[PDB]
């Protein structure tokens, strides 16, 4: 009387990603270039 | 131009225009919009540049304007001041062409000998294009005057 398939279950990936290496790398650019000084800008001594 | 350079170069070469200096030749004409805007900055505010550089100048070396130099009158320190704008025109054409042969051209080959002829002190004028690049640098964006500063360098470095 049992289903053998019953249904498909969903399931949680272990590995979260933007840890995976090239998120993880573009994450690190886009924050410190960030912090970095902007180009083509008349102030840049002003931000904090 | 960038064009003319590499052209030239292959030339002696004789062989057809390397990839290499073709795609020298793809960044300078994709990045040509940018230069024609630097250069549009530098002629639209010409006169503020020229005037303040005249200034500065004077500050720094009151000899030149001083009686018995070559500035003294109105009238000499007009030429000198013609002098200095002849010099950003070229600048803005060097900046359009991407290369410096346009202002070499135009205004620094024998300019030892034309200027010492005329009398006017060599050095001084170098210092009038060093205010000149300080001036046209602030106005340009920090991008923008990185390019323009060498542009203005090669002038200095010949005045010397």
């Amino acid at each position: 009387d049992a289903i053998v398939v019953p249904s498909f279950a969903p399931v949680k990936p272990r590995l979260d990603n933007t840890k995976l290496p090239l998120l993880s790398r573009a994450i690190a650019e886009q924050e410190a270039k960030a912090r970095q000084a902007d180009p083509s800008k008349p102030r840049f001594i002003e931000l904090g | 131009s960038v064009v003319t350079k590499s052209i030239v170069n292959a030339d002696a070469e004789a062989r057809y225009l390397s990839p290499g200096e073709l795609d020298r030749i793809k960044n300078f004409v994709s990045t040509g919009e940018r230069r024609l805007r630097i250069a549009q900055t530098l002629t639209e505010n010409r006169e503020r540049i020229v005037k303040q550089a005249g200034d500065q100048l004077f500050q720094k070396r009151p000899d030149v304007v001083s009686p018995g130099g070559n500035a003294y009158g109105e009238e000499m320190t007009a030429t000198c001041l013609r002098d200095l704008d002849y010099y950003l025109r070229l600048v803005t054409y060097g900046i359009v062409a991407g290369d410096v042969t346009p202002i070499e051209e135009i205004g620094l080959v024998g300019v030892r000998e034309m200027y010492n002829s005329l009398g006017t002190p060599i050095p001084a004028v170098a210092e009038g294009i060093r205010a000149m690049k300080n001036v046209a640098c602030s106005l340009l964006s920090a991008e923008d005057a990185a390019e323009a500063g060498s542009y203005f360098d090669f002038v200095i470095g010949a005045m010397q």
